[PDB]
C-alpha cells in the first residue's frame, strides 16, 4: 500500500503546471507539419522521460530480483508524496500519448520520433508502468485478466523468474 | 534408408570439408541506460552452450559480445566478405532483445547495445548471392533468439549455364512467432536455446536441421503458463545434416 496504488486518487490527477505543459505540446504537435518543427517538442519529452526515469530510481527500490519472491518498496526516507508526484508525471505521459493517438487517426504509420518515446520496449521499466496506468485509466484492459490486482507503478514488471529476451 | 539418404547429391547438402564454415555469435547482454532495455542475464549461458555446440559440429566459432547496432552490421559484413570457397556452410546466431517491424521480406528485428534495431530482413540480405558470391549454392543458417513483439500469449486448452536464384538456401529460425514475446530464465537461460542445445545433443547425429527444429518447436510449445511457438522461414533446396566426427 505504501509502495504502490490499486486505483487512482485525487492526488494522482495533473497539476496546473503539468496540464499547461500538456496542452501546449498537444497544440504544437498537431499544427506542426515537418520533422524539423518537432525538434523543440522532441527535446522536451526526451528530457522529461530521462528525468522521469531518475525520479523512479531515487523514489523506488526493487528487492530480491530474478526470483518468485520479488517485492517493490520505497527507498529509505521517502514519503507517500514522493510516490504520488511520480504517478502524476506518469499520468502526464499516458494522457499525452492518448491525445497524440487522436491526432494520428488518418496516417497511423508516420514513424514519428516523438511518439516512439511514448512507446518504449516491452522489457523496460516505463512500459510496465504505462501498461499499468492504461489498465486503471481505461478500465481493466482485458489482456489476460485474473483475480490479481494491478499496481499503478509496476515495480516488479519483468524482474523475476520469466523475462523478455 | 537412414545412412543412405545422407550421402546424396539431389536430396542433401554436402558437408565434406573440415571445418564446415564460420559461425558468428552476436550476444547482446548489457544494454545502455538511455534505451531502457533490461540486462539479458543468463544469455552468457546460452552463448557458451551454442559456442561449444557449433565447435562440436566443426565450425570456426567466433563470439562477439555487446555489439552496438553499427558494429553488428560491420561484424556481419566482414563475415560475408570472407572467402567461403573451401567452406561448405555458414551460421549466424543472434542473442538479443527484439521488436515488431514494418517488414517487406522477413519479419522481426534485433536490438544493439545502443538500443536501435537491425532488421532480420537486412541481416539475411547481407549473405545473398549478389553481396556474398562465395556462398553460392551453400546453406546460410540464421538462429534469431529475440522477441517478435510485445504481445504475451496465454494460448488455449488441449487434452493431454546453371540456374540458381539469388535468395537461395536461406534459413531463418525464429525463437518465437512474429508479434509474440521470447521467454528467458535469468539462471537457466532462454527456452529456445536451452531446448535447441538439448535436442542438438540427442538428435544431431541421426536427424537433419528441419527435423531438429520440429523437436525444438514441440518442446518449447509445452512450456510454462505463458506460451511460445518457435519456427523457421525455410528457403532451402536440400536437407541439411550437420557433420559430427
Amino acid at each position: 500500500t505504501p509502495e504502490s496504488v490499486s486505483e487512482l486518487n485525487h492526488n494522482h490527477f495533473l497539476s496546473p503546471e503539468l496540464q499547461d505543459k500538456l496542452d501546449v505540446m498537444v497544440s504544437i504537435y498537431s499544427c506542426a507539419r515537418n520533422n524539423n518543427e518537432l525538434e523543440e517538442i522532441f527535446q522536451e519529452l526526451s528530457a522529461f522521460v530521462s528525468g522521469l526515469m531518475d525520479k523512479r530510481n531515487s523514489v523506488f527500490e526493487v528487492r530480491n530480483e530474478n526470483t518468485d519472491e520479488v517485492v517493490g518498496a520505497l527507498r529509505a526516507g521517502m514519503t507517500i508524496e514522493d510516490r504520488d508526484s511520480y504517478i502524476r508525471d506518469l499520468f502526464f505521459l499516458h494522457s499525452l500519448k492518448v491525445k497524440i493517438e487522436e491526432s494520428r487517426q488518418g496516417k497511423e504509420d508516420s514513424k514519428c520520433k516523438v511518439y516512439n518515446l511514448l512507446c518504449p520496449h516491452h522489457s523496460s521499466e516505463l512500459y510496465g508502468d504505462l501498461r499499468a496506468m492504461k489498465c486503471l485509466v481505461e478500465g481493466c484492459s482485458d489482456d489476460f485478466n485474473p483475480f490479481d490486482i494491478i499496481r499503478v507503478p509496476d515495480l516488479t514488471y519483468n524482474k523475476g523468474s520469466l523475462q523478455c529476451g | 534408408a537412414l545412412e543412405s539418404l545422407r550421402g546424396n547429391a539431389d536430396l542433401a547438402y554436402i558437408l565434406s570439408m573440415e571445418p564446415c564454415g564460420h559461425c558468428l555469435i552476436i550476444n547482446n547482454v548489457n544494454f545502455c541506460r538511455e534505451s531502457g532495455l533490461r540486462t539479458r542475464t543468463g544469455s552468457n549461458i546460452d552463448c557458451e552452450k551454442l559456442r561449444r555446440r557449433f565447435s562440436s559440429l566443426h565450425f570456426m566459432v567466433e563470439v562477439k559480445g555487446d555489439l552496438t547496432a553499427k558494429k553488428m552490421v560491420l561484424a556481419l559484413l566482414e563475415l560475408a566478405r570472407q572467402d567461403h570457397g573451401a567452406l561448405d556452410c555458414c551460421v549466424v546466431v543472434i542473442l538479443s532483445h527484439g521488436c515488431q517491424a514494418s517488414h517487406l521480406q522477413f519479419p522481426g528485428a534485433v536490438y544493439g547495445t545502443d538500443g536501435c534495431p537491425v532488421s532480420v530482413e537486412k541481416i539475411v540480405n547481407i549473405f545473398n548471392g549478389t553481396s556474398c558470391p562465395s556462398l553460392g549454392g551453400k546453406p546460410k543458417l540464421f538462429f534469431i533468439q529475440a522477441c517478435g513483439g510485445e504481445q504475451k500469449d496465454h494460448g488455449f486448452e488441449v487434452a493431454s549455364i546453371s540456374s540458381l536464384p539469388t535468395p537461395s538456401d536461406i534459413f531463418v529460425s525464429y525463437s518465437t512467432f512474429p508479434g509474440f514475446v521470447s521467454w528467458r530464465d535469468p539462471k537457466s537461460g532462454s527456452w529456445y536455446v536451452e531446448t535447441l542445445d538439448d535436442i542438438f545433443e540427442q538428435w544431431a547425429h541421426s536427424e537433419d536441421l528441419q527435423s531438429l527444429l520440429l523437436r525444438v518447436a514441440n518442446a518449447v510449445s509445452v512450456k510454462g503458463i505463458y506460451k511460445q511457438m518457435p519456427g523457421c522461414f525455410n528457403f532451402l533446396r536440400k536437407k541439411l545434416f550437420f557433420k559430427t566426427s
